[PDB]
C-alpha cells in the first residue's frame, strides 16, 4: 500500500542521524583528505547521508 | 585548449588525398580514387599523434550530431507540413500514420494511396505519430518549431565542430580525462536528459495524454504552457498535491511521496485504451532513471579527492586464474580509440537489439501496438542496426589488436592470457557451433524427412517427440505470478507477453500471451547457433589478428590485407577484415532468422482481430506450431504464403514495395558476381577494353584498374547485405500494410 | 648442437609445439639480449627476454624468422641463430648459414636456380611435351 | 509476341556473355598484360598471389568456373 | 641509344610493349640490359589495393627502337 | 585566393558529375511536367 | 497492319482499358490524352500498343526518330569526351585534369558536339581517328 | 617442393631476399647488373609459396618466379 511518508520530526531526525553516520563513515573510509575534512569531503558526506536517509525514511515509513 | 591550430581555408578542399602520403602524388591508377574513400575516416593513418587524432574525432562527432539533427528536424518538418498527424490524433485506430506525399509526375502518385482522413500519402511505419502523441504534442506548429530547433541545433553542432577543430582545439589530457568524462556522461548527459524528459512528462506528456485518453477530441486541451501556469488544470488530474510553485515541491523536499504516487505510479502492463504504456509509469521511470544516473556520475575522482580512479578499480580486480587480472587495461583504454570503439559499438548493438525486443512486448507508445506495421518495422530495424553495430565492434577489436596492442602493457593480464589460449577458445567455440548446428537444423530436416515420409509421430513436434521449452515457460510463469507476488507494489505485469489476457484496443489485439512450444524451442536454438557461429568467426578474427600457426606475422601485414599468397596451401581471407567480412554474412543469417521468427510468431499467435464477443482470429491462424518445425513449412506457410502481398502489389499504393522487392533481389544477385569471382579476370578483361579505347585515341590518362581483392569482397558483401535486407524489408512492409 | 640459452619468461600457450616437434622436426632460435626486455612471441602473448642468451623452440622455420624480424631486429638484436632440430637430437644451423645475413652479398655463395634468360624467353609447353623438361629449366 | 522478343534478347545476352567469358579465358590462357607467362603455369592454378594489384581468378580454369554460372543462368 | 631518345619497347612480356618511353641512362658497362627507360603509364607492380606502380625498367639494346633522336 | 580554391573543388569529378546529373534529371523531369506519356514520336 | 496487328482505334480492348485510364501526371485529364495519342499506334490482342521496328516510314516515329535522336545526343557526348581526353593528353597534368575537370576546356569541347558526325567523318578520311597497331600495348601469345 | 627461379633481368635490389619469410633466397656475387649481386634460391625446400618475393620485385616483368609444385609439410606451412 501507498505508505505514510509525511512530514514528521522523525524524518528529519533520521536525516540528521544518517548525515552524522555518513560523516563518521567519511572519517573512516575516504582516502584522499588533502583535497578541499575540507568542503569537498563535507559535501560528499552530506550527500551520502542524504541518499542513505532517503532510503531509510522510505524503509521506515513504508514498513 | 589551443588557439588557432588549423587555418580555416579552402586550399585543402582543392587537394584530394592531402590527408595521406600515398594519396597525394596524383591518381596514376583508378585505385587511388577508391583508396581516397577507403582512407578518408582513418584518422589513425592520417597523422601519427593521439592529439590530432582526438581533435579530428571530436569535431567529426560534432558533424555527425549535426547530420542527425538535420535528420530529426526533417522528420519534424515532414510531420508538421506533409503529414496527417492531427487527423490521426482525432481517430487513432481508424487512421493509419502517414507522411511523405510524393510528387505526381510519372506514375508515383498512385503511392499516395488513401490512408484515411482525406489525406493522400505514403503510410509511415517509423512510429513518429505515436512518438508525438506520447510526448504530448497535439497540433503541428509544435512540430514545426521543433524542426526549426533541430535545424538551429544542427547549425550549433556544425559551428562547434569548426570551433573545436580550427579555432580552440583541446589537448590530449582533456580527452584522456575519462573520470570527468564518465561523471559528466552518467550524470550530466544521461541523468539530466532523463530528468528533463520527466520534466516534460510531469508537466506536459502525462496531462495532455490523460486528457486525450478520455475522448477530449484533441484541440480543446490547453497548450502545454497552461499546465504550469494554471495548476487548476492540475486540480482534477490527480488532486493529491497542493500543486504550487513552492508548496508543490515541498513534498519532494520533505520525503513526502505518497502524495506524488498518483502520477508517479508503478502500474505496469498496458493502458487498456491506447495499447501503449502507462505514461504515469514512464514518468516515474524517467524520474528514477535520472536519479540513478546522477548518483552514478559521482563515483569517479575528478578534482576534489572523492571518487574512484578507474585504474585502482581495474588493477585491483585480479584473481588466481587471471594472473594479474586487469593490470594494463587502463592504459589500453585511454590510449586506443579503437579499443573504446570496439566496446561502444558492441554495447550499442546490444542496446539496439534490446530496444527491438522491448518495444514490441511492452509497447511503450499509444496506438503503436495495434499498428502492426509500426511494430514489425521498429523491431526489425533495431535488430538490423544492432547486428551491424556488433559486427563493427568486432571489427574495431581486430583493428585494436593489429594496430594498438602493446605486449609490454599487457603482461599476464586478461588480454595476454586470452591470447595465450585462443586455440582452446576457438576449438571449443567450433565444437559448440557444430553441436548447435546439428541439434537445431538437423532437427528441422529430420522433421522435413519424417513429414514427407508420412511419419508425423516421429517428428520433433508438439504431437510427436516433444521438446518443450520448460525453462522459458517457467520464467514466463514467474513474471505473471509477480504483479501481486514478488513485485507486490505493482498493478500489472511487466508485459502481457509473459501472461495475462488479450489487451484489445480497437478491433485489434495490442498484446496477448506468447506461449512457447516445440517450434519456439527449435527456432531459439537456431538463433543460439547462428549467434555462436557469428561469435566464432568474429572472435577468431580478433584473437588471430596478430598471428597464428599459419601466418606468424599477421600484425605486420595489417588489419586489411587480402592474403599472404597462394602458398602454405593458400592463405586467402586470413585477415581480421576478412573475418569481419564473413561475420557480416553470418550476422545477416542470424538477424534474418530472428526477424522471420518475430514476423511469423506475431502474425500467428499474437496479432489479428478480436471479435465483439472476444474471440481472437490470428492473422495466419496459428500455423506456427505445426509449420515452423519444418523447412518446408517455413518455405510454404511463411515465405510463399506471405509474399503474395508484395507480388500482387502492382497497380496499387504498395507498388513501390513490389518494385523494391524485385530490385533488392537484383542487387543481392549482383553481389554474387563480386563474391564468387576474383580481380584477375576483371583486370585481364579491362585490358582488352583498354585496347579498344587505345585504338580510338580515347584511353584515359588515369589507368583503369580492377578493384582490389579486399574491395571486391567489400562490394560483394555490401550489395549482398543491401539486397537481402531490402528484400525482407519490402516483403515485410507490403505484407503487414495489407494484412495489418 | 647442444643449444644453450635461458628460456624467456613465457607463461606457456596453446600455440606452441605439437606432435610434429617430437616425431618429425622442430626449430630453435638463440639470441643474445643485452638487457631484460619485453617481446611478442609468434605463438601469441608477451614474453620477457632475459639478459644473455635466450633459447626458444618453435614449430616452424617461419615462426623463428617472424620472431627474428618483427621482435629481435627492431630491438637491435642481430645475433640470432636459427637451428632445425631433428627428433633424435641432431641440429643444423639454418638462418645465418655462412654467418652473414642472406640480404648481404657474401663471396663464397654460389648461384642456385639462376636461369640465363628473361621470363619471356622461356620455351613453350607445346614444344616441351613428353619429357622431364619444364619451361623454367636452366 | 513482345514477351518472346524480350526473352529472346535475354537469351542473346546470356549466350554472348557466356561466350565472352569463355573466349576471354581461352584467348588470354597463354598470358595477359597482368601475367605474360601464363603458359608455364598450366590451365588450373589458384592465382599469382596478391602482387601486381592482386591476381585472384586469373587462370583459364577460373574463366571456365565463372562461365559455368553464366551457362547455368542462360 | 642515348638519354632523352624516345624508344619503343620490343620485349614481349613487358607492360609497355609497342609503347614509347624516354631513356634516362644508358649504362656504359657491359651488362645485359643497360637501357633505363622511364614511362608515363605505371606498372601493375605493387600489393593489392596499392595506388601506385613502377614507371621505369631495364631493357637491352635489341629490345628498344629509337623513335626520335 | 580561397575562391580559386573553391573554383577547384567545384570543378572536381564528384561535384561536376553530380551537378550535371541533377541538371539532366531536371531536364527529363520537367519535360514530363509538360508533354507526358511519350512511348513514340506521334508522327 | 504489320504482322497481324490492328490499329489501336480499331481495337475493343484498347477502349476497354481507356475507359479507366489512371492519371500519370498532375493533369486532371492525363490518361485521356494518353490513350487518345496511343490510338494512332498498332495495338494487339491485349490492347497494348506494340511497336514495330522496321524502318517503315509510315510507322517511323516508334523507333527511327528516337534512334536518330539518341544517336545524335550520344555521339555528341562521346565526341566531347574524346575531344577533352585528347586535349588534356597534351598537357602533362592530365591525371589532375581527369579528376579535377578543367571546366572552360570542358565547355569548349561541349559546345562543339553539335557538329560531331561531320568532323568525325573527317578523321575517318584523314587517319586522326585510328591509332596504328604498332603503337598500342598488346599482351603476348 | 616449390621451385623458385631467378632470371637474368635481376637488378640486385635485394628486396626479394628481405621479403622472404622462410629464408629461401640470398644474394650472391654476379657481374650481370650494376649492383653486382643476383638473387639465388638455395633453400627451396623451405619455400612455402607465399610469393612475397614476386610482390617485392621491381622489374617488368619479374626477375623472380615461384612455380608451385609438389606439396610437403614445409611448403604447406604446417605447424603440426
Ligand atoms: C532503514 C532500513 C530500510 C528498510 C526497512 C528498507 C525497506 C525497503 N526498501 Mg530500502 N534502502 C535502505 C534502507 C531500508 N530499506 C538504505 C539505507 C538504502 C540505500 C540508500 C536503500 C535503498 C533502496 C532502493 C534502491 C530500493 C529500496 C526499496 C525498499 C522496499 C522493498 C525492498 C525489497 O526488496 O523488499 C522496502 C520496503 C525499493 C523501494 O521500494 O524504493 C523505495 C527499492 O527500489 N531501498
Ligand atoms: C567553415 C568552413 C570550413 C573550411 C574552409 C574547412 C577547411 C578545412 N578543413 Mg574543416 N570542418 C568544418 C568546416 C570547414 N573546414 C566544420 C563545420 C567541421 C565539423 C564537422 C570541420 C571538421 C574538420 C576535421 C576533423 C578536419 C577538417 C580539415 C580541414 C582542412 C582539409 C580540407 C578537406 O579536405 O576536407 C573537406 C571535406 C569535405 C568538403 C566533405 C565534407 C563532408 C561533410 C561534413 C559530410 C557529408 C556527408 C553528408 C551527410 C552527405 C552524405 C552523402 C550521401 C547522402 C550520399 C581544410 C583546410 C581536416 C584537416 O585539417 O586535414 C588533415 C580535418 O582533420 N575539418
Ligand atoms: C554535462 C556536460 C556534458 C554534456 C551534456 C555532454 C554531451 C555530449 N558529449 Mg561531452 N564532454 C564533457 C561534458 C558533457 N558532454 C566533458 C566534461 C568532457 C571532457 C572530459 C567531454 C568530452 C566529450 C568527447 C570526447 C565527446 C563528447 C561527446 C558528447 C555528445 C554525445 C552524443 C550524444 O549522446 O547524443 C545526444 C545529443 C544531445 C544531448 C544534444 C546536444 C545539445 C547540447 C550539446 C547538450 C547540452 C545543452 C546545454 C546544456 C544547453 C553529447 C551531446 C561525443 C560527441 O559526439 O562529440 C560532440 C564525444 O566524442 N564529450
Ligand atoms: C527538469 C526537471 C524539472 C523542472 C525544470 C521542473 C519545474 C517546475 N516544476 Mg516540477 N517536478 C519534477 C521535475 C521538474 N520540475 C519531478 C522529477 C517531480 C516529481 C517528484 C516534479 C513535481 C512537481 C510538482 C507537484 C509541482 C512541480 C511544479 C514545477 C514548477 C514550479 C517552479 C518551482 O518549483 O521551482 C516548475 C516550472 C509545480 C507546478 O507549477 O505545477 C505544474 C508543482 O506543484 N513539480
Ligand atoms: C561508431 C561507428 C563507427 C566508426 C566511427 C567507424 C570508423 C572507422 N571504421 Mg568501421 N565499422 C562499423 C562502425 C564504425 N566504424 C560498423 C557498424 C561496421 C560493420 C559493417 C564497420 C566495419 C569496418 C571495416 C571492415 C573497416 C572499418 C574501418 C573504419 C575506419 C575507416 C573507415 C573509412 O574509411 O570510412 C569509409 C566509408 C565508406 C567507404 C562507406 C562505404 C559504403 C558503406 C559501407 C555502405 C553504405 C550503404 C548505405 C548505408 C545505403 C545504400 C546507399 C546507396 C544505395 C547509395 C574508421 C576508423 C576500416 C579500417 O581500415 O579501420 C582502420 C575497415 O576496413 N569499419
Ligand atoms: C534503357 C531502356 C529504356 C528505354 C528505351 C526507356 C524509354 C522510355 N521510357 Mg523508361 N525506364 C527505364 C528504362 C527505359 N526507358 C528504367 C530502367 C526505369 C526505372 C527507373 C524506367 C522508368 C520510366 C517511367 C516512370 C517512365 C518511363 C518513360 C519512358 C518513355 C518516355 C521517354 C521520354 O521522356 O520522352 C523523351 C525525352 C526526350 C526527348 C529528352 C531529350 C530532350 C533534349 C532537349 C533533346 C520512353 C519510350 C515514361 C513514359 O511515359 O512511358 C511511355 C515514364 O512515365 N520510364
Ligand atoms: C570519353 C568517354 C568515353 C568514350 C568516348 C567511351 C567509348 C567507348 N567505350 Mg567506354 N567507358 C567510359 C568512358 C568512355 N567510353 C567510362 C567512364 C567507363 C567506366 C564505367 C567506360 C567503360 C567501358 C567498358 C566496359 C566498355 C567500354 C566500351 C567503349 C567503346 C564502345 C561504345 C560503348 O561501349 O558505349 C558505352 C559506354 C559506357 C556504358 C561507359 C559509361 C559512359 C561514360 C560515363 C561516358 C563518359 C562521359 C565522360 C566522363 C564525360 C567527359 C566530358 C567532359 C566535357 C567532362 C567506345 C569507343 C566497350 C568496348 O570495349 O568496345 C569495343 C566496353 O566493353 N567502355
Ligand atoms: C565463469 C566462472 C569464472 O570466471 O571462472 C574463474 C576464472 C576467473 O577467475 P579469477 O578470479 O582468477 O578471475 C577474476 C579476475 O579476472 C576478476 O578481477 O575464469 C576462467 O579461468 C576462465 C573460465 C573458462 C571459460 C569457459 C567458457
Ligand atoms: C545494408 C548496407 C550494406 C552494408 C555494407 C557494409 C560493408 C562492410 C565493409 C566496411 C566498409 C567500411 C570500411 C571501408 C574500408 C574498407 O574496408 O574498404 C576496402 C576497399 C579498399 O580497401 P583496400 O584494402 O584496397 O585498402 C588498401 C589501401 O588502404 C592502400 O593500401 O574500399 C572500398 O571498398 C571502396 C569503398 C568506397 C567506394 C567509393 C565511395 C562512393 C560513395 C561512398 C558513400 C556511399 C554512401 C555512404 C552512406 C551515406
Ligand atoms: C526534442 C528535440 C528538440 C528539443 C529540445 C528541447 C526543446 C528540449 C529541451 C530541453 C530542456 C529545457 C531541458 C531542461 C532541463 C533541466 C534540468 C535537467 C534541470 C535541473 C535541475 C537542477 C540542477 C535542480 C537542482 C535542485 C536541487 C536538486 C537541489 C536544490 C533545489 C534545486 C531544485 C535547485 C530539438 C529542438 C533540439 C530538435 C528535435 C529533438
Ligand atoms: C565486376 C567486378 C569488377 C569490375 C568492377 C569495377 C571495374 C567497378 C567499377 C564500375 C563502375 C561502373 C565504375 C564507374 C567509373 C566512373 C565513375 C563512371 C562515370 C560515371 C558518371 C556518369 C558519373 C572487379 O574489379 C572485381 C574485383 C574483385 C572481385 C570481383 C570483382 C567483380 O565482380
Ligand atoms: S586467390 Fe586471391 S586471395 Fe587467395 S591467395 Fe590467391 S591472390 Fe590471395
Amino acid at each position: 500500500t501507498l505508505p505514510d511518508t509525511t512530514w514528521s520530526p522523525a524524518v528529519g531526525l533520521v536525516v540528521i542521524l544518517c548525515n552524522l553516520f555518513a560523516i563518521a563513515i567519511g572519517r573512516y573510509a575516504i582516502q584522499s583528505r588533502g583535497k578541499g575534512f575540507g568542503l569537498p569531503e563535507l559535501l560528499a558526506t552530506t550527500s551520502f547521508g542524504h541518499l542513505l536517509a532517503a532510503g531509510v525514511v522510505s524503509g521506515l515509513q513504508y514498513s | 585548449v589551443d588557439n588557432d591550430p588549423v587555418p580555416t581555408s579552402f586550399e585543402k578542399w582543392a587537394k584530394p588525398g592531402h590527408f595521406d602520403r600515398t594519396l597525394a602524388r596524383g591518381p596514376q591508377t583508378t585505385t587511388w580514387i577508391w583508396n581516397l574513400h577507403a582512407l578518408a575516416h582513418d584518422f589513425d593513418t592520417h597523422t601519427s599523434d593521439l592529439e590530432d587524432i582526438s581533435r579530428k574525432i571530436f569535431s567529426a562527432h560534432f558533424g555527425h550530431l549535426a547530420v542527425v539533427f538535420i535528420w530529426l528536424s526533417g522528420m519534424y518538418f515532414h510531420g508538421a507540413k506533409f503529414s496527417n498527424y492531427e487527423a490521426w490524433l482525432a481517430d487513432p485506430t481508424g487512421i493509419k500514420p502517414s507522411a511523405q506525399v510524393v510528387w505526381p509526375i510519372v506514375g508515383q502518385g498512385i503511392l499516395n494511396g488513401d490512408v484515411g482522413g482525406g489525406f493522400h500519402g505514403i503510410q509511415i511505419t517509423s512510429g513518429l505519430f505515436q512518438l508525438w502523441r506520447a510526448s504530448g504534442i497535439t497540433n503541428e506548429f509544435q512540430l514545426y518549431c521543433t524542426a526549426i530547433g533541430g535545424l538551429v541545433m544542427a547549425g550549433l553542432m556544425l559551428f562547434a565542430g569548426w570551433f573545436h577543430y580550427h579555432k580552440r582545439a583541446p589537448k590530449l589530457e582533456w580527452f584522456q580525462n575519462v573520470e570527468s568524462m564518465l561523471n559528466h556522461h552518467l550524470a550530466g548527459l544521461l541523468g539530466l536528459g532523463s530528468l528533463g524528459w520527466a520534466g516534460h512528462q510531469i508537466h506536459v506528456s502525462l496531462p495532455i495524454n490523460q486528457l486525450l485518453d478520455a475522448g477530449v477530441a484533441a484541440k480543446d486541451i490547453p497548450l502545454p504552457h497552461e499546465f504550469i501556469l494554471n495548476p487548476s488544470l492540475m486540480a482534477e488530474l490527480y488532486p493529491n498535491i497542493n500543486w504550487g510553485v513552492f508548496s508543490g515541491v515541498i513534498p519532494f523536499f520533505t520525503f513526502n511521496w505518497a502524495a506524488y504516487s498518483d502520477f508517479l505510479t508503478f502500474k505496469g502492463g498496458l493502458n487498456p485504451v491506447t495499447g501503449g504504456l502507462w505514461l504515469s509509469d514512464t514518468a516515474h521511470h524517467h524520474v528514477a532513471i535520472a536519479v540513478l544516473f546522477i548518483i552514478a556520475g559521482h563515483m569517479y575522482r575528478t578534482n576534489w579527492g572523492i571518487g574512484h580512479s578507474l585504474k585502482e578499480i581495474l588493477e585491483a580486480h585480479k584473481g588466481p586464474f587471471t594472473g594479474t587480472g586487469h593490470k594494463g587495461l587502463y592504459e589500453v583504454l585511454t590510449t586506443s580509440w579503437h579499443a573504446q570503439l570496439a566496446i561502444n559499438l558492441a554495447m550499442m548493438g546490444s542496446l539496439s537489439i534490446i530496444v527491438a525486443q522491448h518495444m514490441y512486448a511492452m509497447p511503450p507508445y499509444p496506438y503503436l501496438a495495434t499498428d502492426y506495421p509500426t511494430q514489425l518495422s521498429l523491431f526489425t530495424h533495431h535488430m538490423w542496426i544492432g547486428g551491424f553495430l556488433i559486427v563493427g565492434g568486432a571489427a574495431h577489436g581486430a583493428i585494436f589488436f593489429v594496430r594498438d596492442y602493446d605486449p609490454a602493457v599487457n603482461q599476464n593480464n586478461v588480454l595476454d592470457r586470452v591470447l595465450r589460449h585462443r586455440d582452446a577458445i576457438i576449438s571449443h567455440l567450433n565444437w559448440v557451433c557444430i553441436f548447435l548446428g546439428f541439434h537445431s537444423f538437423g532437427l528441422y530436416v529430420h522433421n522435413d524427412t519424417m513429414r514427407a515420409f508420412g511419419r508425423p509421430q516421429d517428428m520433433f513436434s508438439d504431437t510427436g517427440i516433444q521438446l518443450q521449452p520448460v525453462f522459458a515457460q517457467w520464467v514466463q510463469h514467474l513474471h505473471t505470478l509477480a504483479p501481486g507476488g514478488t513485485a507486490p507494489n505493482a498493478a500489472a505485469t511487466a508485459s502481457v507477453a509473459f501472461g495475462g489476457d488479450v489487451v484489445a484496443v480497437g478491433g485489434k489485439v495490442a498484446m496477448m500471451p506468447i506461449a512457447l512450444g516445440t517450434a519456439d524451442f527449435l527456432v531459439h536454438h537456431i538463433h543460439a547457433f547462428t549467434i555462436h557461429v557469428t561469435v566464432l568467426i568474429l572472435l577468431k578474427g580478433v584473437l588471430f589478428a596478430r598471428s597464428s600457426r599459419l601466418i606468424p606475422d599477421k600484425a605486420n601485414l595489417g588489419f586489411r590485407f587480402p592474403c599472404d599468397g597462394p602458398g602454405r596451401g593458400g592463405t586467402c581471407q586470413v585477415s581480421g577484415w576478412d573475418h569481419v567480412f564473413l561475420g557480416l554474412f553470418w550476422m545477416y543469417n542470424c538477424i534474418s532468422v530472428v526477424i522471420f521468427h518475430f514476423s511469423w510468431k506475431m502474425q500467428s499467435d499474437v496479432w489479428g482481430t478480436v471479435a465483439p464477443d472476444g474471440t481472437v482470429s490470428h492473422i495466419t491462424g496459428g500455423n506456427f506450431a505445426q509449420s515452423a518445425i519444418t523447412i518446408n513449412g517455413w518455405l510454404r506457410d511463411f515465405l510463399w504464403a506471405q509474399a503474395s502481398q508484395v507480388i500482387g502489389s502492382y497497380g496499387s499504393a504498395l507498388s513501390a514495395y513490389g518494385l523494391l522487392f524485385l530490385g533488392a533481389h537484383f542487387v543481392w544477385a549482383f553481389s554474387l558476381m563480386f563474391l564468387f569471382s576474383g580481380r584477375g579476370y576483371w583486370q585481364e578483361l579491362i585490358e582488352s577494353i583498354v585496347w579498344a579505347h587505345n585504338k580510338l585515341k580515347v584511353a584515359p590518362a588515369i589507368q583503369p584498374r580492377a578493384l582490389s581483392i579486399i574491395q571486391g569482397r567489400a562490394v560483394g558483401v555490401a550489395h549482398y547485405l543491401l539486397g537481402g535486407i531490402a528484400t525482407t524489408w519490402a516483403f515485410f512492409l507490403a505484407r503487414i500494410i495489407s494484412v495489418g | 648442437t647442444t643449444l644453450t640459452g635461458q628460456p624467456p619468461l613465457y607463461g606457456g600457450s596453446t600455440g606452441g609445439l605439437l606432435s610434429k616437434a617430437d616425431i618429425e622436426e622442430k626449430y630453435a632460435i638463440t639470441w643474445t639480449s643485452p638487457k631484460e626486455q619485453v617481446f611478442e612471441m609468434p605463438t601469441a602473448g608477451a614474453a620477457v627476454m632475459r639478459e644473455g642468451e635466450n633459447l626458444v623452440y618453435l614449430a616452424r622455420k617461419e615462426q623463428c624468422l617472424a620472431l627474428a624480424a618483427q621482435q629481435l631486429r627492431p630491438r637491435k638484436i642481430n645475433d640470432y641463430k636459427i637451428y632445425r632440430i631433428f627428433p633424435d637430437g641432431e641440429t643444423v644451423l639454418l638462418h645465418p648459414k655462412d654467418g652473414v645475413f642472406p640480404e648481404k652479398v657474401n663471396q663464397g655463395r654460389e648461384a642456385v636456380n639462376t636461369v640465363p634468360r628473361s621470363i619471356g624467353q622461356n620455351p613453350n609447353p607445346a614444344q616441351l611435351k613428353f619429357s622431364g623438361k619444364k619451361p623454367y629449366d636452366p | 509476341g513482345p514477351g518472346d522478343f524480350l526473352v529472346h534478347h535475354a537469351i542473346a545476352l546470356g549466350l554472348h556473355t557466356t561466350t565472352l567469358i569463355l573466349v576471354k579465358g581461352a584467348l588470354d590462357a597463354r598470358g595477359s598484360k597482368l601475367m605474360p607467362d601464363k603458359k608455364d603455369f598450366g590451365y588450373a592454378f589458384p592465382c599469382d598471389g596478391p602482387g601486381r594489384g592482386g591476381t585472384c581468378d586469373i587462370s583459364a580454369w577460373d574463366a571456365f568456373y565463372l562461365a559455368m554460372f553464366w551457362m547455368l543462368n542462360t | 641509344v642515348q638519354r632523352g631518345s624516345k624508344v619503343r619497347i620490343l620485349r614481349p612480356e613487358s607492360y609497355w610493349y609497342n609503347e614509347i618511353g624516354t631513356v634516362a641512362s644508358v649504362d656504359q658497362s657491359g651488362i645485359k640490359y643497360p637501357v633505363i627507360v622511364r614511362f608515363d603509364k605505371v606498372n601493375y607492380t605493387g600489393f593489392s589495393g596499392s595506388a601506385g606502380g613502377v614507371n621505369t625498367n631495364n631493357f637491352a639494346l635489341s629490345e628498344v627502337e629509337e623513335v626520335s633522336a | 585566393m580561397q575562391t580559386k580554391h573553391l573554383l577547384t573543388y567545384l570543378s572536381t569529378a564528384p561535384v561536376l558529375a553530380a551537378l550535371w546529373m541533377t541538371i539532366t534529371a531536371g531536364i527529363l523531369i520537367e519535360f514530363n511536367r509538360f508533354y507526358p506519356d511519350l512511348l513514340f514520336h506521334p508522327l | 497492319d504489320v504482322a497481324g496487328l490492328v490499329p489501336c482505334k480499331d481495337s475493343p480492348a484498347f477502349q476497354k482499358r481507356a475507359a479507366a485510364a489512371v492519371n500519370t501526371t498532375a493533369d486532371p485529364a492525363s490518361g485521356q490524352k494518353r490513350f487518345e495519342r496511343y490510338s494512332q499506334a498498332l495495338c494487339g490482342e491485349d490492347g497494348l500498343p506494340h511497336l514495330v521496328v522496321d524502318g517503315r516510314l509510315s510507322r517511323a516515329g516508334d523507333f527511327l526518330i528516337p534512334s536518330a535522336l539518341f544517336l545524335f545526343i550520344t555521339g555528341w557526348i562521346g565526341w566531347v569526351g574524346r575531344a577533352y581526353l585528347i586535349a588534356v593528353r597534351n598537357s602533362g597534368e592530365a591525371n589532375e585534369k581527369e579528376i579535377i575537370i578543367d571546366v572552360p576546356l570542358a565547355i569548349k569541347c561541349m559546345l562543339t558536339g553539335f557538329a560531331w558526325p561531320l568532323a568525325a567523318l573527317k578523321e575517318l578520311a584523314s587517319g586522326e581517328l585510328t591509332a596504328k597497331d604498332n603503337e598500342i600495348t598488346v599482351s603476348p601469345r | 617442393a616449390h621451385t623458385v627461379k631467378i632470371y637474368d633481368t635481376c637488378i640486385g635490389c635485394t628486396q626479394c631476399v628481405r621479403a622472404c619469410p622462410t629464408d629461401v633466397l640470398e644474394m650472391v656475387p654476379w657481374d650481370g647488373c650494376k649492383a653486382g649481386q643476383i638473387a639465388s634460391s638455395p633453400r627451396t625446400e623451405d619455400c612455402v609459396g607465399c610469393k612475397r618475393c614476386e610482390t617485392a620485385c621491381p622489374t617488368d616483368f619479374l626477375s623472380i618466379r615461384v612455380y608451385l609444385g609438389a606439396e610437403t609439410t614445409r611448403s604447406m606451412g604446417l605447424a603440426y
